[PDB]
RNA sequence: GGGGACUCGUGAGAGACUGCCGGGGUCAACUCGGAGGAAGGUGGGGAUGACGUCAAGUCAUCAUGCCCCUUAUGUCCAGGGCUUCACACAUGCUACAAUGGCCGGUACAAAGGGCUGCGAUGCCGCGAGGUUAAGCGAAUCCUUAAAAGCCGGUCUCAGUUCGGAUCGGGGUCUGCAACUCGACCCCGUGAAGUCGGAGUCGCUAGUAAUCGCAGAUCAGCAACGCUGCGGUGAAUACGUUCC
């Protein structure tokens, strides 16, 4: 932090779909260690993501993803008496962080049964800028954009 | 169903039904279950009506369930009380029978706080 | 005189024992899919072979001693890599800028006095 | 006396205080201090005078008091309540 | 009281050990009678200055090696002490103790008696300065020690305050394992109640 | 062959060994045939005391105990070294095991 | 400690789970080891001298 | 039987030092990258706490100045209390479920203790355990069967097949003795709780999070505490405006 920029680590690819965007995927929904459990849901949750698209779950995932990255977020500062927040133009590797948390964090909180279908039912809706976590999207540039005015305050 | 004025509830097996029963837990339901033939998967809404009269008197040879069993409870109680034991001036107070420590927890039975 | 190495990830040892042939990974007798049935420790396991170009040769059998299910397949990898140094010295910066070779030496930080955990510390709570 | 094994414990010093009253029909009281000791039904008849700390509390083994100990008869903690 | 005794952060590194046995199920009563004989050695002998007490062991025959400033002292009216305690060393341990006394090659140039010497002083009431420097100075002579540091603390001289104050010369580092470190407390009895000295002398480095 | 089965524990290395491989290991001259010395594991306590006297928990040190049992001497019964061997002398640090 | 109470924990006690165990050198009840007789603290103080054979401080 | 090949045990040694190459830097310190390397700039943790501060803490480890009791403030006993509760705080543990509960399968540990002991194996008991007695001062033998995980079934979102508090009943073990006041087992019961107000805490990598195993005290235990060990294994670091 306060002496420098801290390395970054690397990912391995998975096995079943080749691409970075998977694991990056299988590693949020993971709580308490149980890897497997979340490459259990995952794995379940694209494969059933072409039960009823019948198209590739990759491409489905990367566009999904496109409608949940954003690209103006805003960020509190305090000045006098009133604080009030400034937008900040995102880089783009901390863009695909905020997509992909916006994914799984919301699909906790559906109305099936189990999570094999709840980010089935959000990455499939997220595909057609439907669900809630494309709502967040434009909330968090509507957020932005009604703040404007602030935007001399880079830090 | 009705095995013995107790009413057995629709749509969950006999696992599970029979222990709504005062007097059956999950390790005497599975001695019912055995003794009278009727296995561990069968729903409430399938049952047959002479099946049900093999279940109900296996019980009421053997066990011990309600309207004489909640008097085998208060009365184990009532006992106590009058004879004048710690434990039975226990009972009058709603303080903990077992020696548990009634400093800060119990509330079970004493009641949630009142801040007095 | 056949090749045999050794391979340790986290206090998991293995023994790698290298025959050319088919590929048929009969770990501790068994196959593969047998104990570790995995897809993600199964790609680690046989990762230096696409480097190498020989995944289809070298059926190996190895013996598995010590550690867990991927610190086991971890080892496994090392015994691999440094196996396809002995059997061809001609692709080693094949295998370097891969990663295969180095051990990399991480194991579990010991437990402290007062704390509850190796970093984690108890309630701090100033009043 | 716990276990069945071993038989009901009772000391011995008040056995043979309840033994030699017991044969020639005679009920006094008896001081003790055997909290420990459990009610066998051979002393029905009679009362006792079990210790606390302050002072020999009296109890009188009814006819459903056995199985239980003498020391279940004294609570030994006063407490007449907060307020 | 925040310093660890410099005799065990260096024990098996530089210094030795003061007690030479193996035991297993019986290592427990020959502690027991290790410290029995350690109060023995200590009231007795105090005006013969002892160094230290190695006391070891061999299947039922055990020796005593014990080192002073003053080996006759110990020794007595030609055997009257040596064989005194000798006589009290086997009724209490039961066996065949040959307590074999020794001689310290400089008592200036070694704690425990630099650190006791200066406690007697300070038990007759000199000026604890001077008692201090003295001991600076009587030992910083020897080829052998390349510092000296000092520390006294308590009521000293018959004060209310109790403070403490050390004196240094040369060089005494605490945290260098390859240095050895010699060091001695001892308590001194005085009218108004203890003054602890702390003496702790460099010889240089080992290797 | 060799029935001798000697066992030695010490609290130290090199006072094991040295006072065995040119002390408990002169059998060779005598008329007799070795095998050398086999190390075997240092087993390992652990104590853990409170520092201060009173109050202060979270402030420990710790201690151990190697005891080195090693080299098992496995020698020749010559019938001039079967007592020769309780006549040769080893220091107060290390025990035998001979039985 | 109270050397009524050292002298009566080496005795003979009636009821012979009834025996406890002190220290050797000073007399504490409690912290009490067995593989060395001590307590917490004079096992501290020996240990550090070099009077008591076998151990010293331990990092690992 | 056998083997000196591979591990592993443990002895002595080699190794990493900005030492070599290219930039920047007073021909300095040093810094940003590459080669070679198991490891790279202090390789990652432990030990180690300067002069001193706080009249910090302990006269209850012990030692001790002075004062004090000395037919009692000494000392030996048996019972009783340290465990009591109209309530407040604090550190934890189990939880409120489907990334789960309950059943049947089936794998991979480490570091440790054991002669006042550890109890294989066989027989009996639903179970804690009971009983016989093989082997072993232990890299032998016992403790040992790791739990999460993996493959199948089942419950289908309910104060429940979640939760296991309280209370009846019947037992086992250590111990002179388990009533105040022990742990474990079995049977029935089935409490409060549906992610917690203002505030606040811990964690930068084998780390948090979760999962068991063992030790020290110990006759047995209030072992969820403390000291340790491994299994699985994350997210983020723009930056120094603010606290
Ligand atoms: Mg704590
Ligand atoms: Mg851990
Ligand atoms: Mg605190
Ligand atoms: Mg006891
Ligand atoms: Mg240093
Ligand atoms: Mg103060
Ligand atoms: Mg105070
Ligand atoms: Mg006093
Ligand atoms: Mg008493
Ligand atoms: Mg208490
Ligand atoms: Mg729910
Ligand atoms: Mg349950
Ligand atoms: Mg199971
Ligand atoms: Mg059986
Ligand atoms: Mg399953
Ligand atoms: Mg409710
Ligand atoms: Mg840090
Ligand atoms: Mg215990
Ligand atoms: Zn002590």
């Amino acid at each position: 932090p306060r002496k420098g920029p801290a390395p970054k680590r690397p990912l391995v690819n998975d096995p079943v779909y080749g691409s970075q965007l998977v694991t990056q995927l299988v590693n949020k929904v993971l709580l308490k260690g149980k890897k497997s459990l979340a490459e259990r849901i995952v794995y379940g949750a694209l494969e059933q993501a072409r039960d009823k698209t019948g198209t590739d779950p990759v491409i489905t995932l990367k566009r999904a993803l496109d409608n949940v990255k954003p690209a103006l977020e805003v960020r509190s500062r305090r000045v006098g008496g009133a604080t009030y927040q400034v937008p900040v133009e995102v880089r783009p590797d901390r863009s695909t962080t905020l997509a992909l948390r916006w994914l799984v964090g919301y699909s906790r909180q559906r109305r099936e049964k189990t999570m094999i279908e709840r980010l089935a039912n959000e990455i499939l809706d997220a595909s057609n800028g439907l669900g809630a976590s494309v709502k967040r999207r434009e909330d968090t540039h509507k957020m932005a954009e009604a703040n404007r005015a602030f935007a001399h305050y880079r830090w | 169903a009705r095995l013995v004025g107790v009413d057995l509830p629709r749509d969950k097996r006999m696992e599970v039904a029979l222990t709504y029963i005062f007097g059956i837990g999950r390790t005497r339901s599975n001695e019912i279950l055995a003794a009278t033939g009727i296995d561990r998967d069968l729903r409430t809404r399938d049952l047959t009506e002479e099946q049900l009269i093999h279940l109900r008197d296996y019980i009421e040879a053997n066990l011990k369930v309600e309207g004489d069993l909640r008097r085998e409870v208060q009365a184990d109680i009532r006992r106590k009380i009058e004879i004048g034991c710690y434990q039975g001036l226990r009972h009058r107070r709603g303080m903990p029978v077992r020696g548990q420590r009634t400093k800060t927890n119990a509330r079970t039975r004493k009641g949630p706080k009142r801040t007095i | 005189r056949p090749i045999q190495t050794v391979g340790r990830r986290k206090e998991a040892v293995v023994r790698v024992r290298l025959v050319p042939g088919t590929g048929k990974f009969d770990l501790n007798g068994r196959s593969l899919e047998d104990y570790f049935p995995n897809k993600v420790h199964q790609q680690l396991i046989k990762a230096p072979l696409v480097t190498v170009d020989r995944v289809e040769s070298f059926d190996i059998f190895a013996h598995l001693g010590g550690g867990g299910p991927s610190g086991q397949a971890g080892a496994l990898r090392l015994g691999i890599a440094r196996a396809l140094i002995l059997v061809s010295p001609e692709d080693r910066p094949a295998l370097k800028k891969a990663g295969f070779l180095t051990r990399d030496p991480r194991a579990t930080e010991r437990k402290k006095y007062g704390l509850k955990k190796a970093r984690k510390a108890p309630q701090y709570s100033k009043r | 006396p716990r276990s069945l094994k071993k038989g009901p414990f009772v000391d011995e010093h008040l056995l043979k205080k309840v033994d030699v009253q017991n044969e020639k029909n005679t009920k006094q009281v008896i001081k003790t201090w055997s909290r420990r000791s459990t009610i066998i039904p051979d002393f029905i008849g009679h009362t006792f005078a079990v210790h606390d700390g302050r002072k020999h509390v009296p109890v009188f083994v009814t006819e459903s008091m056995v199985g239980h100990k003498l020391g279940e008869f004294a609570p030994t903690r006063t407490f007449k309540g907060h307020i | 009281g925040q310093k660890i005794n410099p005799h065990g952060f260096r024990l098996g590194i530089t210094t030795d050990w003061k007690s030479r046995w193996y035991a297993d199920k019986q290592y427990a009563e020959y502690v027991k009678e290790d410290v029995a004989i350690r109060r023995l050695l200590s009231s007795g002998l105090e005006r013969a200055g002892i160094a230290d007490v190695e006391i070891e062991r061999t299947r039922d025959r055990v020796r005593v090696d014990i080192h002073t400033a003053r080996p006759g002292i110990v020794i007595g009216r030609r055997g009257t002490e040596a064989d005194r305690i000798r006589a009290d060393l086997e009724k209490l341990t039961g066996k065949q103790v040959q307590l074999n006394i020794l001689e310290v090659k400089n008592p200036e140039s070694q704690a425990q008696l630099v650190a006791q010497g200066v406690a007697e002083q300070l038990s007759n009431r000199v000026a604890f300065r001077r008692a201090m420097r003295k001991a600076i100075q009587s030992a910083m002579r020897q080829p052998n020690v390349k510092g000296i540091r000092v520390q006294c603390s308590g009521r000293l001289g018959g004060a209310e305050m109790s403070r403490s104050e050390f004196y240094r010369e040369g060089r005494v580092p605490l945290h260098t394992l390859r240095a050895d470190i010699d060091y001695g407390l001892y308590e001194a009895k005085t009218t108004f109640g203890r003054i602890g000295v702390k003496v702790w002398i460099y010889k240089g480095d080992i290797v | 062959g060799q029935k001798i089965r000697i066992r030695l524990k010490a609290y130290d290395h090199e006072a094991i060994d040295a006072s065995a491989r040119k002390i408990v290991e002169t059998v060779v001259r005598t008329g007799a045939s070795v095998v050398g010395p086999v190390p075997l594991p240092t087993e390992k306590n652990v104590y853990c005391v409170i520092r201060s006297p009173h109050k202060y928990k979270d402030s420990r040190e710790h201690f151990e105990m190697r005891t080195h049992k090693r080299l098992i001497d496995i020698i020749d019964p010559t019938p001039k070294t079967v007592d020769a061997l309780m006549r040769i002398d080893l220091p107060a640090s290390v025990d035998v095991n001979i039985q | 400690a109270k050397k009524a109470l050292v002298n009566k924990a080496a005795g003979k006690p009636r009821f012979a789970v009834r025996a406890y165990t002190r220290c050797s050198k000073c007399g504490r009840p409690r912290a009490v080891y067995r593989k060395f007789g001590l307590c917490r603290i004079c096992l501290r103080e020996m240990a550090h001298a070099g009077e008591l054979p076998g151990v010293q401080k331990s990092s690992w």
